[PDB]
């Protein structure tokens, strides 16, 4: 288990509404927030507060540089034949989308994109050439406990679950990919018809096989906003998935987990949770929620 | 000039016909109808009746129904008691939401139909439960809409604190945070009465092994009866709400004065100087806790009956020289006394028997804040596991509010103790 | 603010019926007639259970419903039987099935609207519809899958208002059929997923209290039904009768349930068979006494709700019931508050000067869903009798997708057994 925090920009409203920034990254793996405060009296004062993480992003990081450190170093792990998972968590316009998906759009220069052309590359080395693996793909939204597949358009699937308690999500469609720029039609195609905005949850798959076995599987993981009652849902999977990577490191089930459930039962499993953060004075309660959540996911390492 | 009670939910509604009751006896209203300065409450009506200048909501009938039977049936116009058949089933998010904005336009509407006929209005005076359905979420949004529809006019709340053995819910410490954030930056000054010192005063005084609501509405009333008696009598005290408020509160953060009443005693006299040294004795506040841990930053005596000053003040005299004093580093000795000749009267089948004369004293210490902790630990405590969350989320909240709500409690908290020397 | 009652499969009916005419002479009603009895309350919140037809008559708010006549010209022909409002009973006439596919699917499918159409007029007459309550079995198949469908068919024409159940779950001793694991399994599932409470009464539970602790031999389906009859009317007082709560059925979820996945609480009564104070708590808070075959002790309570009844001081109770989880103050969670909620009523029931009965959100319920899911994956190892379902139209995965979902719900009872 890995957990990091990546602050991204003040954008352009945020600056004309002159936003104050109230985050500050003084190293590798310190994030400061200039928490604003009265006294009784009113009087203006900061609490700043301190949290460490694995990896703390500044603004100035790009998503290269983001993906470097979390997702990167998971690919490995599926060609050794295990399961890993990276999450994007955090409040709605931390950056969730543009992080895992493309800036925005751009689908080359996100994580889904950056993942699948190391995964082509490190196939076709040596020490995995003799594998004799294919790559697949999949790209699928959970929406109020409903399982949508985006590379067949929005089609309702059925997820049902024996009493050995494996998951299968019938109908998924798995889509036979050869090279980056198949990864990148097959994003750009999901992407366009997601239900931007979160509601739900996005998640785009890398899998390994080689004869009728499944040999790794990397399953990336565009959550949604985590501050019309659906915000049950939401928060029950959100409840639900830091019990589950933290049961990795050592319920109340939902969709979501239920779905992922066999990539953190598995003793060979890997997962990396980042969290977005919007910088922004009015956000100082949204931030401190992600924050104070990602502290007890990695407090399982 | 004039001043408008409204009662939501059942706590808000009974404790209010319990004091609209001591109004009544007090200015002399055979319930009927008819028998300035008893106007600041009352509209004179028809050419006969009198007519009370308040407001009963609750989210289902029960309550109020009782209200449109027993005697006072005929006191009140038919119009200014709302029910609502569906209940706000024990939780903010129901009674702020779902279930509220369906009864907030024919509320929110017949108030204003009564503060058209008070040339130059004051502000409200509002009593609703702490924990409790529709006592929270409904107030809660009640007040963010009065504070839309009258800019200036103040807002004085009347919450109740509740406590273990007066049978609360589970949930209730949810709902005291919940409420108690939003409604704080609309109120300006409330009054908070927990129902464990009520129950409390009724073992130690009245005397009965098994407290009724019926039984601490009562004595609550009368407390109510002296806080409010100043701008009803009227050339006394704390006249105008303002003068009452810019007496309690020195900031902004809606600060919750502590009141303490004189002499309770059951039926079946007490020397001007005693009722006084009782009024610094923890075991008669109106919310559990002590001040001689804390300390006061604006003192309040507030008498009825017979009492010359000359007294009151060699009282003060003495009940400083043995005592813990305990004033704020920046705030003079208040003690703004205010006496109001007119005895203290008390319902005829009570448990209370009449007396001589009686104090009220109204501080506004950071002890009180011994009870902001106690409900944070209870609040606290659950969330750590979502305890009840899901039924919130449910009607349609956020789990974002309830952090962004005992986040301001973690603030105010702080704010307390920041005032301390 | 007013609740109709859904009654289905040979064993609800008959369970309900015993229900039926025990709260009908509390309140004091005839065959027909309407009261009769010195008594002056009753009437307050006799709305909540009897919609009120012409003249005087009372009539339940009640739908009757199986599969097969028999069990419904049983009741006609017996207790109260001209009680119930005619075209209210919904007779099945075809196979009964006492296998849950046929009542969730075939023989079942067939039926619903007709009933669903006559409970959509009941509830439409009422003046502020409070929820439904259905009484069933989960073993056995004419109620435990038309029941569990049914309900799957309220939700959604009613998900505003709340879901209650009283579900008897079966047991190896005092059972007609082999398959009850494979009827029992398929309904905990649909039952955890659309209900807002399910109360448990365990067969096993039952028949231990008539033999283990009151020297009945030969125990009949009668004096049994006497059992859970008389606890029906315990858990639901507070809702039919005073002026202390009143109970919105929906405050009583609120309070009970603080993890969605519906928990379920198993019920325990005071004196019994067909009384000090202190004498009836230990004995409310008795393993012994528990209306499902487990011990709270091998589990913590999440919440507690008991609700007394007579003429007696609440001095003592409060006193007594506090001096309950003190001597045994570790088996209340301590991260939920004031937990455990007394309420008293002063008017006693069927014989008895005092009384008491208890509801309990307790994990040692894990127990119970465990030695069900014991025979079944004992049963659907090498597929059993399974084939009688696998023809009536259903899956080989939908027993798997039933046996996980059931596991995890072991899995998480055994996960609040924190700190
Ligand atoms: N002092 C006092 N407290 C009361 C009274 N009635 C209820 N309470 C308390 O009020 C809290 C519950 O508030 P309720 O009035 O029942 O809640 P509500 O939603 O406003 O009313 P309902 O719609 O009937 O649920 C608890 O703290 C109770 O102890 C009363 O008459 N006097
Ligand atoms: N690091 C970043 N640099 C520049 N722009 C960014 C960055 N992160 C996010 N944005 C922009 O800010 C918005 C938030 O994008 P995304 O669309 O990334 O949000 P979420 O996905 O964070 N929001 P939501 O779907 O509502 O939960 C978009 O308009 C992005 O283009
Ligand atoms: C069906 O009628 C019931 C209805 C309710 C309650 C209950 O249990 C005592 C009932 O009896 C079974 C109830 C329950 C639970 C609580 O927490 C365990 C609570 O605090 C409170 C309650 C009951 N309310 C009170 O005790 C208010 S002072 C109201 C909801
Ligand atoms: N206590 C109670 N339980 C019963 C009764 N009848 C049957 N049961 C139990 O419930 C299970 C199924 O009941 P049954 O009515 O035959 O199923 P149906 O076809 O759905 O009506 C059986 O396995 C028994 O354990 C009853 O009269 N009272
Ligand atoms: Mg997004
Ligand atoms: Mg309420």
């Amino acid at each position: 288990i890995c957990v990091c925090v990546r602050k991204r920009p003040l954008n352009k409203q945020e600056l004309a509404k002159k936003e104050i920034d109230v985050i500050s990254v003084p190293s590798k793996c310190l994030l400061l927030v200039h928490e604003p405060k009265l006294k009784v009296d009113l009087t203006k004062y900061l609490e700043n507060q301190a949290f460490c993480f694995d990896f703390a992003f500044d603004e100035t990081a790009s998503n290269e540089v983001v993906y470097r450190f979390t997702a990167r170093p998971l690919v490995q792990t599926i060609f050794e034949g295990g399961k890993a998972t990276c999450f994007a968590y955090g409040q709605t316009g931390s950056g969730k989308t543009h992080t895992m998906g493309g800036d925005l759009q751009n689908a080359s220069k996100g994580i889904y994109a950056m993942a699948s052309r190391d995964v082509f590359l490190l196939k076709n080395q040596p020490r995995y050439r003799n594998l004799n693996l294919e790559v697949y793909v999949t790209f699928f939204e959970i929406y109020n406990g409903k399982v949508f597949d985006l590379l067949n358009k929005k089609a309702k699937l059925r997820v049902l679950e024996d009493s050995r308690q494996q998951v299968q999500v019938v109908g998924l469609q798995e889509y036979l990919v050869t090279c980056a720029d198949d990864v990148i039609k097959m994003i750009n195609m999901g992407s366009a018809c997601r239900t931007n905005s979160s509601r739900s949850h996005a998640c785009f798959q890398i899998l390994l096989r080689t004869k009728g076995r499944l040999h790794g599987k990397f399953s990336l993981v565009d959550l949604a906003g985590n501050e019309r009652m659906e915000g049950a849902e939401i928060n029950k999977s959100l409840l639900a998935l830091k019990e589950c990577i933290r049961a990795l490191g050592q319920f109340r089930e939902s969709k979501l987990t239920q779905v992922l459930r066999d990539s953190f039962i598995g003793e060979n499993s890997r997962t990396c949770m980042i969290a977005m953060i919007s910088p922004g004075i009015s956000s100082c309660e949204y931030t401190l929620n992600t924050l104070r959540y990602a502290d007890r996911v990695k407090e399982l390492s | 000039r004039e001043c408008i009670s409204i009662h939501v939910g059942q706590a808000g509604v009974q404790i209010g016909n319990a004091c609209w009751e001591l109004y009544c006896l007090e200015h002399g209203i055979q319930p009927d109808g008819q028998m300035d300065s008893f106007n600041t409450f009352f509209s004179e009506t028809g050419a006969g009746k009198h007519v009370p200048r308040a407001v009963f909501v609750d989210l289902e009938p029960t309550v109020i129904d009782e209200v449109r039977t027993g005697t006072y049936r005929q006191l009140f116009h038919p119009e200014q008691l709302i029910t609502g058949k569906e209940d706000a089933a024990n939780n903010y998010a129901r009674g702020h939401y779902t279930i509220g904005k369906e009864i907030i336009d024919l509320v929110l509407d017949r108030i204003r139909k009564l503060a058209d006929q008070c040339t130059g209005l004051q502000g409200f005076s509002v009593f609703h439960s702490f924990g409790g359905g529709t006592g929270s979420g409904f107030t809660s949004l009640l007040m963010e809409r009065l504070s839309v529809d009258y800019g200036k006019k103040s807002k004085l709340e009347f919450s109740i604190y509740p406590a273990p053995q007066v049978s609360t819910a589970v949930v209730e410490p949810y709902n005291s945070i919940l409420t108690t954030h939003t409604t704080l930056e609309h109120s300006d000054c409330a009054f908070m009465v927990d129902n464990e010192a009520i129950y409390d005063i009724c073992r130690r005084n009245l005397d009965i092994e098994r407290p009724t609501y019926t039984n601490l509405n009562r004595l609550i009333g009368q407390i109510v009866s002296s806080i409010t008696a100043s701008l009803r009598f009227d050339g006394a005290l704390n006249v105008d709400l303002t003068e009452f408020q810019t007496n309690l509160v020195p900031y902004p953060r809606i600060h919750f004065p502590l009141a303490t009443y004189a002499p309770v005693i059951s039926a079946e006299q007490l020397s001007v100087a005693e009722i006084t040294n009782a009024c610094f004795e923890p075991a008669n506040q109106m919310v559990k806790c002590d001040p001689r841990h804390g300390k006061y930053m604006a003192c309040c005596l507030l008498y009825r009956g017979d009492v010359v000053p000359k007294d009151v003040n060699a009282a003060i005299a003495t009940i400083k020289t043995k005592r813990t004093i305990q004033f704020v580093d920046w705030c003079p000795t208040g003690f703004k006394v205010g006496i109001n000749y007119e005895p203290p009267t008390v319902v005829p089948g009570g448990d209370l028997a009449k007396v001589q004369r009686a104090v009220c004293m109204l501080s506004n210490t950071t002890a009180i804040a011994e009870a902001w902790a106690r409900l944070d630990h209870k609040f606290d405590l659950m969330y750590a596991k979502r305890a009840f969350v899901h039924w919130y989320v449910g009607e349609g909240m956020e789990e974002g509010e309830f952090s962004e709500a005992r986040e301001d409690m973690a603030a105010l908290e702080k704010d307390y103790e920041e005032v301390g020397v | 603010r007013e609740i109709v009652h859904i009654q289905a499969g040979q064993c609800g009916n008959q369970i309900g019926a015993k229900f039926w005419e025990v709260i009908s002479d509390e309140h004091g009603i005839d065959p027909t007639g309407s009261y009769h009895g010195d008594s002056d309350l009753q009437l307050e919140r006799i709305n909540v259970y009897y919609n009120e037809a012409a003249g005087n008559k009372y009539v339940p708010r009640a739908i009757l419903v199986d599969l097969e006549p028999g069990t419904m010209d049983s009741v006609r022909s017996g207790p109260f039987g001209q009680i119930f409002r005619p075209d209210n009973f919904v007779f099945g006439q075809s196979g009964a099935g006492n296998n849950w596919a046929k009542g969730h699917y075939t023989e079942g499918a067939e039926l619903v609207d007709s009933v669903l159409d006559v409970v959509r007029k009941e509830s439409e007459s009422c003046d502020c519809l409070q929820g439904f309550q259905l009484t069933h079995s989960l073993g056995g198949g004419t109620g435990s899958g038309m029941g569990t469908l049914l309900i799957s068919k309220i939700r959604e024409e009613y998900p505003d208002r709340i879901m209650n159940t009283f579900s008897v779950v079966p047991s190896p001793k005092v059972s007609d059929t082999v398959v009850e694991p494979y009827n029992a399994t398929l309904s905990v599932h649909q039952l955890v997923e659309n209900t807002d409470e399910t109360y448990c009464i365990d067969n096993e539970a039952l028949y231990d209290i008539c033999f283990r602790t009151l020297k009945l031999t030969t125990p009949t389906y009668g004096d049994l039904n006497h059992l859970v009859s008389a606890t029906m009317s315990g858990v639901t007082t507070c809702l039919r009768f005073p002026g202390q709560l009143n109970a919105d059925l929906r405050k009583l979820a609120v309070n009970m349930v603080p993890f969605p996945r519906l928990h379920f609480f198993m019920p325990g009564f005071a004196p019994l068979t067909s009384l000090t104070v202190p004498e009836l708590t230990q004995q409310m808070f008795d393993a012994k006494n528990m209306m499902a075959a487990c011990d709270p002790r091998h589990g913590r309570y999440l919440t507690v709700a008991a609700v007394f009844r007579g003429r007696m001081s609440m001095k003592e109770v409060d006193e007594q019931m506090l001096n309950v989880q003190n001597k045994n103050s570790s088996y209340f969670v301590e991260w939920i508050p004031n937990n455990v909620k007394t309420a008293v009523c002063d008017i006693p029931p069927r014989g008895l000067k005092m009384s008491a009965t208890f509801i309990g959100n307790s994990t040692a319920i894990q127990e119970l869903f465990k030695r069900i899911s014991e025979q079944f994956t004992a049963m659907f190892r090498r597929k059993a009798f399974l084939h009688w379902y696998t023809g009536e139209g259903m899956d080989e995965m939908e027993f798997t997708e039933a046996e996980s979902n059931m596991n995890d719900l072991v899995s998480e009872y055994q996960q609040y057994q924190d700190a």
